[PDB]
Formats: structure tokens, C-alpha cells, sequence
């Protein structure tokens, strides 16, 4: 659901 | 009173370069500050939209620098996916306070934001923040005694990151690890710093509990935005960081 912060931390 | 052991200086080394290499503008801030014009963010007649797209515009790369922190700490790498997003969004609103906090400059009465934008206490509180903003306010004028530097800040930083009590957490004892690690190089430093203050370390402590109580806070103040403002104002990373 933390699809941007999960990209985010690679 | 004992001082870092040959570990804890490789360990201050790496947070302290962590925080050098994600703190906006580094040495040069108060070269970059743009002050926020005086008429943006003064009282409504609530929430001043104006003021609020501002703060809203920043918040984001304020946050990644949050999140590069992290991701430069080898001990936080090594924490399962779903850990690192707890520790992160547990965490975000309080290191940005920190790093706003000791940017405070008594002679304007602003802090910087962003490396940025120096705001004064009334438009960071009429632009959302109510109270909280007199809170960052208050520790950055009492942190000014303290003469934290930027180990002592990047420290304070690691000991909030590796907080163990986060609600979902499957590591809790692997980052309970992490966090005495800190917590021991941290006043080994205040040791060897020697600072001209009678128990600073019980007061540092206490000022990590104000900075828990900023980032518990944005809850009550996350609802007192949605009061006016549609989830669509917001930007993403915002959302996913603060619910
Ligand atoms: C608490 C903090 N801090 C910083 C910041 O830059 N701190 C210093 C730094 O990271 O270098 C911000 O940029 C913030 C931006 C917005 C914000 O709330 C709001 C978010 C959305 C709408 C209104 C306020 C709090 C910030």
C-alpha cells in the first residue's frame, strides 16, 4: 500500500 | 566518564556521514534561505491555503532526504522491507523537526525548511501545524544551548530511526539492538564533548521525548488538515508517510 516509499527504498 | 570505543567512532563516522550527505543545502543554508513573504500565512478570517501549498510543495523532498538517510545506515539495510517502512514512517516527521529545530535563528525568529525557506512560528501554525509548530519552535530556541553539532545531530536522528516500539514491527529486538548501539557511541560523544552544561545527558534525553511527542502529535494534526483540505491536496509521499 506503500507503493511509493517501497520504491523508494529500492 | 568514558568515551567512544574504537567501534563507536567507526559507527559515528557512518551516521555522521549519513546526515552530512542528506541535510538540505550542508553548510550553505543560510546562503540559500529565502524567507517566506509575511503576508502569506497569517490568521484565517483555520488552515491559510496558501501557506499550505507551500509547506505542501516541500514536505517531499524533505522527506526523501528522511528516507536517503536511512538507506545510508548499513544497519537499517539489513532490516526485513516492511520493517524499514515502519522505522520510516515512524520516524519522518520527528528527524524533520530535529533538522528544522537546529535551524532556528533567534535574530529572525525562523526556522529553515528545505535548506530553503526560513518560515516564522505564526505562518508554520496558520499553515497546518497548530501547536506542533509552537512545539518545533520551543526546542529549537532550547536546543541553542546545547551547541549539538552534526554528530550529535545524526545521532539523535539513528536513536528516533531505530525505535523498536513501532506498532507491526517483526525485528523488535534486532532494532532494539541497533538503537543501544546508538544510544551507548551517543554518550560516549557527549563524554569525550565535554559540553558546559550540567547533565546534558538527561537533558538530550528528554529532548528526544519532546521530538517523540512532535511525531505522535501528527495524528491529530494530519485530521485537523483533511478538516478543509481534500486527500487530493496532499502529495503522495505525504500520505503514505503519515497514515
Ligand atoms: C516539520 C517539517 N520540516 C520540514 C523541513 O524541511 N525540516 C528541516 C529539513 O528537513 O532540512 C519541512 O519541509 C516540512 C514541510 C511541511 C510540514 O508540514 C506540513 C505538511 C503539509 C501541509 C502543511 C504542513 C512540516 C515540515
Amino acid at each position: 500500500e506503500n507503493a511509493l516509499l517501497r520504491y523508494l527504498l529500492d | 566518564k568514558p568515551e567512544p570505543t574504537d567501534e563507536e567512532w567507526e559507527l559515528i563516522k557512518t551516521v555522521t556521514e549519513a546526515h552530512v550527505a542528506t541535510n538540505a543545502q550542508g553548510s550553505h543554508w543560510k546562503q540559500k534561505r529565502k524567507f517566506l513573504p509575511e503576508d502569506i500565512g497569517q490568521a484565517p478570517i483555520k488552515v491559510d491555503l496558501e501557506a499550505f501549498s507551500h509547506f505542501t510543495k516541500i514536505i517531499t523532498p524533505a522527506i526523501t532526504r528522511v528516507v536517503d538517510f536511512a538507506k545510508k545506515l548499513p544497519m537499517f539495510c539489513e532490516l526485513p522491507c516492511e520493517d524499514q517502512i515502519i522505522l520510516l514512517k515512524g520516524c519522518c516527521m520527528e528527524i524533520m523537526s530535529l533538522r528544522a529545530a537546529v535551524r532556528y535563528d533567534p535574530e529572525s525568529e525562523t526556522l529553515t525548511l528545505n535548506g530553503e525557506m526560513a518560515v516564522t512560528r505564526g505562518q508554520l501554525k496558520n499553515g497546518g501545524l497548530g501547536v506542533v509548530s509552537d512545539a518545533i519552535f520551543d526546542l529549537g530556541m532550547s536546543l541553542s544551548s546545547f551547541n549539538l553539532d552534526d554528530t550529535e545531530v545524526a545521532l539523535l536522528q539513528a536513536v528516533l530511526l531505530m525505535s523498536s516500539d513501532r506498532p507491526g514491527l517483526a525485528c523488535v529486538e534486532r532494532i532494539e539492538k541497533y538503537q543501544d548501539s546508538f544510544l551507548l557511541a551517543f554518550e560516549h560523544y557527549i563524554n569525550y564533548r565535554k559540553h558546559h552544561v550540567t547533565h546534558f545527558w538527561p537533558k538530550l534525553l528528554m529532548k528526544v521525548t519532546d521530538l517523540r511527542m512532535i511525531g505522535a502529535c501528527h495524528a491529530s494534526h494530519f485530521l485537523h488538515m483533511k478538516v478543509e483540505c481534500p486527500t487530493e491536496l496532499f502529495p503522495p509521499l505525504f500520505l503514505e508517510v503519515f497514515e
